[PDB]
């Protein structure tokens, strides 16, 4: 739909250190003149 | 079997190497391990 890109993101399995305590995550994007807000494009539960 | 197969068209002087890691998130598994099962690797509309 229109001008845009597809991105398929491969993510690491769960670490207690670098993911915090929550096994879930959310992943944003922006334009970005930094500070212009960033839109939630996906949310999900990362896996072990 | 990420990024395992890759088409590289040669032009008259240059070349352009694409790869299915840059295309397809759909991944034909070697299981059905039972013999002679063949696989597929579609490239959707490779505009060169």
């Amino acid at each position: 739909p229109g001008q845009g890109t597809y991105v398929t993101l491969i993510l690491k399995p769960y670490d207690k250190n670098t993911h915090g305590t929550n096994r879930a995550f959310t992943i944003y994007y922006s334009n970005d003149a930094t500070g212009s807000g960033k839109f939630p494009v996906y949310s999900g539960s990362l896996s072990v | 079997s990420s990024d395992d197969i890759s088409m590289e068209i040669e032009l008259n002087s240059t070349k352009f190497e694409t790869i299915t890691g840059s295309d397809v998130g759909l991944r034909p598994p070697l299981y059905p391990t039972v013999s002679r099962e063949t696989l597929a690797f579609p490239f959707g509309k490779l505009s060169i």
